Protein backbone atom coordinates (compact mmCIF):
# COMPACT_ATOMS: atom_id res chain seq x y z
CA UNK A 1 0.00 0.00 0.00
CA UNK A 2 2.72 2.09 -0.12
CA UNK A 3 4.16 1.46 -3.33
CA UNK A 4 4.45 3.89 -6.41
CA UNK A 5 3.18 2.69 -9.76
CA UNK A 6 6.26 2.09 -12.18
CA UNK A 7 6.97 5.18 -14.99
CA UNK A 8 3.77 7.58 -15.45
CA UNK A 9 0.67 5.27 -14.14
CA UNK A 10 -1.64 6.87 -11.61
CA UNK A 11 -3.49 4.65 -8.57
CA UNK A 12 -6.03 5.14 -6.58
CA UNK A 13 -6.98 2.74 -3.52
CA UNK A 14 -10.16 2.50 -1.16
CA UNK A 15 -10.11 -0.05 1.70
CA UNK A 16 -12.72 -0.24 3.61
CA UNK A 17 -13.34 -1.73 7.77
CA UNK A 18 -15.55 -1.92 10.81
CA UNK A 19 -12.61 -2.67 12.87
CA UNK A 20 -10.68 0.69 13.49
CA UNK A 21 -9.28 -0.15 17.20
CA UNK A 22 -7.97 -3.10 15.84
CA UNK A 23 -5.84 -1.61 12.95
CA UNK A 24 -4.51 1.10 15.61
CA UNK A 25 -3.02 -1.61 17.61
CA UNK A 26 -1.53 -3.34 14.76
CA UNK A 27 -0.03 -0.16 13.95
CA UNK A 28 -0.74 -0.14 10.84
CA UNK A 29 -2.78 3.63 10.22
CA UNK A 30 0.22 5.20 8.73
CA UNK A 31 -0.19 3.93 5.40
CA UNK A 32 -3.58 5.99 4.44
CA UNK A 33 -3.37 9.50 3.57
CA UNK A 34 -7.08 10.17 5.17
CA UNK A 35 -9.90 8.83 7.19
CA UNK A 36 -13.63 9.05 6.00
CA UNK A 37 -16.48 7.81 9.19
CA UNK A 38 -19.56 6.33 7.74
CA UNK A 39 -22.35 7.13 10.93
CA UNK A 40 -25.63 5.27 12.06
CA UNK A 41 -28.99 6.65 11.37
CA UNK A 42 -30.14 8.69 14.63
CA UNK A 43 -33.00 9.99 13.67
CA UNK A 44 -36.91 8.98 13.32
CA UNK A 45 -37.76 11.40 10.23
CA UNK A 46 -34.87 10.10 8.40
CA UNK A 47 -36.33 5.64 8.96
CA UNK A 48 -39.80 7.86 7.86
CA UNK A 49 -37.25 8.93 4.46
CA UNK A 50 -36.83 5.13 4.25
CA UNK A 51 -39.96 4.13 4.85
CA UNK A 52 -41.15 6.43 2.03
CA UNK A 53 -38.48 4.75 -0.71
CA UNK A 54 -39.12 1.34 0.51
CA UNK A 55 -42.93 1.20 0.01
CA UNK A 56 -44.19 0.25 3.09
CA UNK A 57 -45.81 3.37 4.77
CA UNK A 58 -49.33 3.63 2.86
CA UNK A 59 -49.19 7.45 4.83
CA UNK A 60 -51.86 5.88 7.89
CA UNK A 61 -49.08 3.36 8.70
CA UNK A 62 -46.18 6.19 9.11
CA UNK A 63 -48.15 8.23 11.30
CA UNK A 64 -48.94 4.87 13.30
CA UNK A 65 -45.67 3.63 14.06
CA UNK A 66 -43.71 6.63 14.17
CA UNK A 67 -46.21 7.79 16.78
CA UNK A 68 -45.69 4.60 18.71
CA UNK A 69 -42.02 4.78 18.76
CA UNK A 70 -41.91 8.25 19.54
CA UNK A 71 -42.89 7.51 22.77
CA UNK A 72 -42.20 3.70 22.79
CA UNK A 73 -37.53 4.02 22.23
CA UNK A 74 -35.71 7.44 23.55
CA UNK A 75 -32.74 6.46 21.73
CA UNK A 76 -32.60 4.85 18.19
CA UNK A 77 -29.57 3.44 16.41
CA UNK A 78 -29.73 0.82 13.37
CA UNK A 79 -27.86 0.41 10.38
CA UNK A 80 -29.49 0.74 6.89
CA UNK A 81 -29.34 -3.12 5.97
CA UNK A 82 -30.83 -4.19 9.75
CA UNK A 83 -33.40 -1.95 8.73
CA UNK A 84 -34.11 -2.81 5.42
CA UNK A 85 -34.20 -6.59 6.68
CA UNK A 86 -36.68 -5.66 9.43
CA UNK A 87 -38.90 -3.78 6.89
CA UNK A 88 -38.98 -6.96 4.39
CA UNK A 89 -39.68 -9.29 6.88
CA UNK A 90 -42.45 -7.00 8.36
CA UNK A 91 -44.04 -7.29 5.44
CA UNK A 92 -45.36 -10.82 4.90
CA UNK A 93 -47.15 -10.87 8.49
CA UNK A 94 -49.34 -8.54 10.13
CA UNK A 95 -48.43 -5.46 7.85
CA UNK A 96 -49.86 -3.24 10.58
CA UNK A 97 -47.79 -1.04 12.43
CA UNK A 98 -46.92 -3.95 15.44
CA UNK A 99 -44.47 -5.98 14.02
CA UNK A 100 -42.40 -3.25 12.61
CA UNK A 101 -42.42 -1.60 16.40
CA UNK A 102 -41.14 -4.92 18.02
CA UNK A 103 -38.53 -5.41 15.54
CA UNK A 104 -37.48 -1.97 15.62
CA UNK A 105 -37.04 -2.01 19.85
CA UNK A 106 -35.85 -4.96 19.82
CA UNK A 107 -32.73 -4.21 17.24
CA UNK A 108 -32.15 -1.30 18.35
CA UNK B 1 27.30 13.40 7.22
CA UNK B 2 30.00 15.08 5.20
CA UNK B 3 32.48 15.10 7.89
CA UNK B 4 31.78 11.27 8.71
CA UNK B 5 32.16 10.20 4.50
CA UNK B 6 35.71 12.52 4.82
CA UNK B 7 36.49 10.56 8.14
CA UNK B 8 36.21 6.89 6.82
CA UNK B 9 37.86 8.33 3.44
CA UNK B 10 40.98 9.54 4.79
CA UNK B 11 41.51 7.28 7.67
CA UNK B 12 43.84 4.16 7.41
CA UNK B 13 42.13 1.84 10.46
CA UNK B 14 38.85 3.07 10.75
CA UNK B 15 37.69 -0.09 8.16
CA UNK B 16 34.26 0.38 9.34
CA UNK B 17 31.94 3.00 10.05
CA UNK B 18 28.22 2.18 11.38
CA UNK B 19 25.34 5.20 11.77
CA UNK B 20 21.53 5.20 13.22
CA UNK B 21 19.07 7.53 11.42
CA UNK B 22 16.39 7.94 14.31
CA UNK B 23 13.00 10.10 14.99
CA UNK B 24 9.72 10.31 14.28
CA UNK B 25 7.66 8.78 11.85
CA UNK B 26 7.84 10.93 8.70
CA UNK B 27 9.90 13.42 9.44
CA UNK B 28 12.30 12.44 6.00
CA UNK B 29 15.23 10.18 7.06
CA UNK B 30 15.87 8.36 4.05
CA UNK B 31 15.69 11.27 1.72
CA UNK B 32 18.45 12.70 4.01
CA UNK B 33 20.63 9.43 3.75
CA UNK B 34 19.96 9.31 0.09
CA UNK B 35 21.32 12.74 -0.20
CA UNK B 36 24.45 12.03 1.70
CA UNK B 37 24.94 8.98 -0.30
CA UNK B 38 24.82 10.69 -3.34
CA UNK B 39 26.29 13.62 -2.81
CA UNK B 40 29.48 11.63 -1.08
CA UNK B 41 30.71 10.07 -4.44
CA UNK B 42 31.81 7.00 -4.31
CA UNK B 43 32.32 4.13 -6.85
CA UNK B 44 29.91 1.40 -5.12
CA UNK B 45 26.88 2.28 -3.84
CA UNK B 46 23.78 0.35 -2.70
CA UNK B 47 20.48 0.31 -1.38
CA UNK B 48 18.32 -2.52 0.62
CA UNK B 49 14.91 -1.73 0.82
CA UNK B 50 11.61 -3.32 2.03
CA UNK B 51 10.18 -3.32 -1.75
CA UNK B 52 12.56 -5.77 -3.66
CA UNK B 53 11.79 -8.27 -0.68
CA UNK B 54 7.94 -8.55 -1.45
CA UNK B 55 6.39 -11.46 -2.11
CA UNK B 56 9.86 -14.25 -1.24
CA UNK B 57 10.34 -16.87 1.12
CA UNK B 58 12.42 -16.40 4.19
CA UNK B 59 15.44 -18.40 2.70
CA UNK B 60 15.55 -16.53 -0.54
CA UNK B 61 15.32 -12.92 1.43
CA UNK B 62 18.56 -14.34 3.53
CA UNK B 63 19.84 -15.56 0.65
CA UNK B 64 19.85 -12.31 -1.17
CA UNK B 65 20.82 -10.71 1.84
CA UNK B 66 24.24 -12.33 2.52
CA UNK B 67 24.99 -11.92 -1.61
CA UNK B 68 24.50 -8.22 -1.27
CA UNK B 69 26.82 -7.94 1.78
CA UNK B 70 28.91 -10.07 -0.41
CA UNK B 71 29.15 -7.85 -3.34
CA UNK B 72 30.80 -5.13 -1.10
CA UNK B 73 33.60 -6.70 0.21
CA UNK B 74 35.19 -6.10 -3.19
CA UNK B 75 37.09 -2.30 -4.29
CA UNK B 76 38.64 0.38 -1.76
CA UNK B 77 35.41 2.19 -0.90
CA UNK B 78 32.04 1.59 -0.26
CA UNK B 79 28.07 2.57 0.84
CA UNK B 80 25.09 0.84 1.53
CA UNK B 81 21.91 2.16 2.57
CA UNK B 82 19.55 -0.33 4.54
CA UNK B 83 15.85 1.21 4.62
CA UNK B 84 13.53 0.59 7.34
CA UNK B 85 15.34 -2.06 9.72
CA UNK B 86 12.21 -2.39 11.65
CA UNK B 87 9.98 -3.39 8.61
CA UNK B 88 12.47 -6.16 7.29
CA UNK B 89 11.98 -8.37 10.28
CA UNK B 90 8.13 -8.14 10.36
CA UNK B 91 7.29 -6.56 13.17
CA UNK B 92 4.08 -6.00 15.18
CA UNK B 93 3.39 -5.39 18.86
CA UNK B 94 0.51 -7.52 19.39
CA UNK B 95 2.56 -10.49 19.80
CA UNK B 96 4.85 -9.54 19.55
CA UNK B 97 5.76 -11.18 16.85
CA UNK B 98 9.17 -11.27 14.45
CA UNK B 99 11.58 -13.07 12.45
CA UNK B 100 14.82 -13.95 14.81
CA UNK B 101 16.54 -15.48 11.13
CA UNK B 102 16.52 -12.37 10.00
CA UNK B 103 17.50 -10.10 12.71
CA UNK B 104 20.13 -12.39 13.81
CA UNK B 105 21.73 -12.18 10.29
CA UNK B 106 21.51 -8.76 10.08
CA UNK B 107 23.62 -8.57 13.80
CA UNK B 108 25.80 -10.33 12.45
CA UNK B 109 26.56 -8.58 8.88
N1 LIG C 1 15.15 17.56 4.66
C1 LIG C 1 14.09 17.60 3.85
N2 LIG C 1 13.74 18.78 3.31
C2 LIG C 1 12.68 18.83 2.50
N3 LIG C 1 11.88 17.83 2.11
C3 LIG C 1 12.25 16.67 2.67
C4 LIG C 1 13.32 16.47 3.52
N4 LIG C 1 13.42 15.14 3.89
C5 LIG C 1 12.41 14.57 3.26
N5 LIG C 1 11.68 15.44 2.50
C6 LIG C 1 10.51 15.11 1.70
O1 LIG C 1 9.83 14.04 2.32
C7 LIG C 1 9.19 13.24 1.30
C8 LIG C 1 9.61 11.82 1.48
O2 LIG C 1 9.54 11.48 2.88
P1 LIG C 1 10.40 10.31 3.46
O3 LIG C 1 10.11 9.04 2.76
O4 LIG C 1 11.87 10.72 3.53
O5 LIG C 1 9.84 10.20 4.90
P2 LIG C 1 10.04 9.22 6.13
O6 LIG C 1 9.48 9.78 7.37
O7 LIG C 1 11.48 8.74 6.13
O8 LIG C 1 9.11 8.05 5.72
P3 LIG C 1 8.38 6.84 6.38
O9 LIG C 1 7.04 7.40 6.85
O10 LIG C 1 8.23 5.82 5.24
O11 LIG C 1 9.22 6.31 7.49
C9 LIG C 1 9.60 13.85 -0.04
O12 LIG C 1 8.55 14.72 -0.44
C10 LIG C 1 10.88 14.60 0.31
O13 LIG C 1 11.14 15.71 -0.53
Amino acid sequence: LKRKPPQDRRLLIMTTTSAYSVLQQMDILSCFDNEIAVPNMTNLDELNNVMIESNFLDDAGRVKVINELSRSCPNFNVGIKKTLTNIETARHDEDPVNELVELMTQSA
Amino acid sequence: GARYVRQVRESDKSRLVSLLIHGPAGSGKTALAAEIALKSGFPFIRLISPNELSGMSESAKIAYIDNTFRDAYKSPLNILVIDSLETLVDWVPIGPRFSNNILQMLKVA
